């Protein structure tokens, strides 16, 4: 919670793309998810 | 701007002969491309 | 295939088991669309600049040219006055631009020296008079009166700049006039300190034979596009396509993208919509007035998974970021590659 | 008449001068620009359009110098300011215009006129084609025309109680006329100073004329004392324009609430 306020953004299946990882992804720009999840992490 | 004239292509192209044209863009593509080898050398030393 | 693919991108004949990048798809247009004002009348050329003797030199005449199609294969076209020298504009690519507040002037010089008083270069003239900026978006287009424009009975016509103190504010007339000021102060009568009048010397007559022609000059002002243009171009205009990325032309802002309706709350003056990263991902219709959203279709990068060239020719395909139901392989019609 | 002079005094301006600059529309976006803008806490004029010597004419329409740019407004409660002539000399050799409000147009003239001493006009129409046009009586060549509805869409018809806030901007540069008005009511009655909120001047039309001007002259509109021509009560604030770098935000309705500049 404390460090949720900057993320990746949790989503990247562009669906509700249609504004600021949409506005730099239009320019070419993308992230590519981390292998190991949060899950993974914690277990 | 990079010193041209129009930072939009299809301006600087329909708006430009070509035999200036050339260069035109090719003002534009050197100072993206500084930029981006900036960045990406800014990308190994943070991942340093 | 993406075996292939791998082995060009990799500069090999073997792979060895991993994945790798090779390229990037994306959704090509399937069709253009053009959405332009329409205007009915005509815009008035021959009738603003071919007519009877122009303006002072002095003191230049500004037409004004606004709501109306321009064409200018006409001008091309039409008869001697050659030259047309567009510094930034290419000179077949007028009539497909529309443009906006079109300033029209009339000039006349003597003609001797029109190569040191054009336009982008200092002459006589130009530092008498008449200055222009380093690049005008304008084209300069000289009018050589051959024979029948010439004056051969009339010796003053239209006056001649002969003389003027220093370069005038820009974008001015030259309507000075009184005598010349002598440097021990200005002298009075001519006879007093040899006052010459800065004007009036003209003076070609029929046997200058050799001398000159006269060189009338238009010069025209445009290319703000910031407001809603008012001259447009002679171009067709066709019906738009909503939801499909298409190329769209709106009032010369030509661009590919998926079309969708907007909820943006534009003001009436409001025509252009942006973003953070200076992109217009909004316009408004130079037609019947909706509010049109405006986003680049689908594109991402291509992955390839080989386990090995010596175990097997079999490979897998991750495409990266894109949901599978908006991007099957059924869908090749514009797809790339 | 043989009024006498008066006293100029000058008042804080507090937030304002802040129109819309760029025609693009943006929202929740924090856009800095440097344009032409009046400075925060700036002196402005405040000429109070009061019956002079409780019934005589005064003076109360300087020639005031263009420079760059005005912010007229008015704290009237009726329609009493009507004209804002422009003029390099304020004869009938010099091009010159003028915005008035008869009937129910606005009659942009670009003529060369003869102007009198003391152009004014009357508020009441004269009974039985009215003698309001005595601001000018030649006119020599013809430019450009506009007539169209009335700038001022604000209706004292209601009720009283509540005076006017409008605003203007006048800016002339490279051959165009651009205006920007916005109205508000007002809930003290206290004309000394302008009340301290932000207001974005919308722009209304753009004219292109390139007349050259020097100048500025307002105009009254005084029907009748119901000995001389006097009306009720008005004030006016004049103030100038230079350019400056401010910091727009804007909301979710992509309308600006605030402005910040850079050099207070
Ligand atoms: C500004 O206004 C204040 C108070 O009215 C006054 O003291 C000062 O002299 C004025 N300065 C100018 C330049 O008008
Ligand atoms: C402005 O935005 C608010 C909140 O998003 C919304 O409720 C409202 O309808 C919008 N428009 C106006 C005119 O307030």
């Amino acid at each position: 919670n404390k460090v949720t306020l900057a993320d990746a953004g949790f989503i990247k299946q562009y669906g509700d793309c249609l504004d600021l990882i949409c506005a730099q992804k239009f320019k070419g720009l993308t992230v590519l998810p981390p292998l190991l999840t949060d899950e993974m992490i914690a277990q | 701007k990079f010193g041209a004239i129009s930072s939009v292509l299809n301006d600087i192209f329909s708006r430009l002969d070509p035999p200036e044209a050339e260069v035109q863009i090719d003002r534009l593509i050197t100072g993206r491309l500084q930029s981006l080898q900036t960045y990406v050398t800014q990308q190994l030393i943070r991942a340093a | 295939d993406p075996l292939s693919e791998t082995k060009c991108t990799l500069k090999s004949f073997t792979v060895e088991k991993g994945i790798y990048q090779t390229s990037n798809f994306r959704v090509q247009p399937t069709e253009s669309i053009v959405r332009f004002p329409n205007i009915t009348n005509l815009c008035p050329f021959d009738e603003v600049f071919n007519a009877t003797r122009f303006a002072s030199v002095y003191a230049w005449n500004r037409k004004r040219i606004s709501n109306c199609v321009a064409d200018y294969s006409v001008l091309y076209n039409l008869a001697p006055f050659f030259t047309f020298k567009c510094y930034g504009v290419s000179p077949t690519k007028l009539n497909d631009l529309c443009f906006t507040n079109v300033y029209a002037d009339s000039f006349v010089i003597r003609g001797d020296e029109v190569r040191q008083i054009a336009p982008g270069q200092t002459g006589n003239i130009a530092d008498y008079n008449y200055k222009l900026p380093d690049d005008f978006t304008g084209c300069v287009i000289a009018w050589n009166s051959n024979k029948l424009d010439s004056k051969v009975s009339g010796n003053y016509n239209y006056l001649y700049r002969l003389f003027r103190k220093s370069n005038l504010k820009p974008f001015e007339r030259d309507i000075s006039t009184e005598i010349y000021q002598a440097g021990n102060k200005p002298c009075n009568g001519v006879a007093g300190f040899n006052c010459y009048f800065p004007l009036k010397s003209y003076s070609f007559r029929p046997t200058y034979g050799v001398g000159h022609q006269p060189y009338r000059v238009v010069v025209l002002s445009f290319e703000l596009l910031h407001a809603p243009a008012t001259v447009c171009g002679p171009k067709k205009s066709t019906n738009l396509v909503k939801n499909k990325c298409v190329n769209f032309n709106f009032n010369g802002l030509k661009g590919t993208g998926v079309l969708t309706e907007s909820n943006k709350k534009f003001l009436p003056f409001q025509q252009f919509g942006r973003d953070i990263a200076d992109t217009t991902d909004a316009v408004r219709d130079p037609q019947t007035l909706e509010i049109l959203d405006i986003t680049p279709c689908s594109f991402g990068g291509v992955s390839v998974i080989t386990p090995g060239t010596n175990t097997s020719n079999q490979v897998a395909v991750l495409y990266q970021g894109v949901n599978c139901t908006e991007v099957p392989v059924a869908i090749h019609a514009d797809q790339l590659t | 008449t043989t009024r006498t002079q008066l006293p100029p005094a000058y008042t804080n301006s507090f937030t304002r001068g802040v129109y819309y600059p760029d025609k693009v529309f943006r929202s929740s976006v924090l856009h800095s620009t440097q344009d032409l803008f009046l400075p925060f806490f700036s002196n402005v004029t405040w000429f109070h359009v009061i019956s002079g010597t409780n019934g005589t004419k005064r003076f109360d329409n300087p020639v005031l110098p263009f420079n760059d740019g005005v912010y007229f407004a008015s704290i009237e409660k009726s329609n009493i300011i009507r004209g804002w002539i422009f003029g390099t000399t304020l004869d009938s050799k010099t091009q010159s215009l003028l915005i008035v409000n008869n009937a129910t147009n606005v009659v942009i003239k670009v003529c060369e006129f003869q102007f009198c001493n003391d152009p004014f006009l009357d508020h009441k129409n004269n009974k039985s084609m009215e003698s309001e046009f005595r601001v000018y009586s030649s006119a020599n060549n013809c430019t450009f025309e506009y007539v169209s509805q009335p700038f001022l869409m604000d209706l004292e018809g209601k009720q009283g109680n509540f005076k006017n806030l409008r605003e203007f901007v006048f800016k002339n540069i490279d051959g165009y006329f651009k205006i920007y008005s916005k109205h508000t009511p007002i809930i003290v009655r206290e004309p000394e100073d302008l009340p301290q909120g932000f207001s974005a001047l919308e722009p209304l039309v753009d004219l292109p004329i390139g007349i050259n001007i020097t100048r500025f002259q307002t105009l009254l509109a005084l029907h009748r004392s119901y000995s001389g021509w006097t009306a009720g009560a008005a004030a006016y604030y004049v103030g100038y324009l230079q350019p400056r770098t401010f910091l727009l935000k804007y909301n979710e309705n992509g309308t600006i609430t605030d402005a910040v500049d850079c050099a207070l």
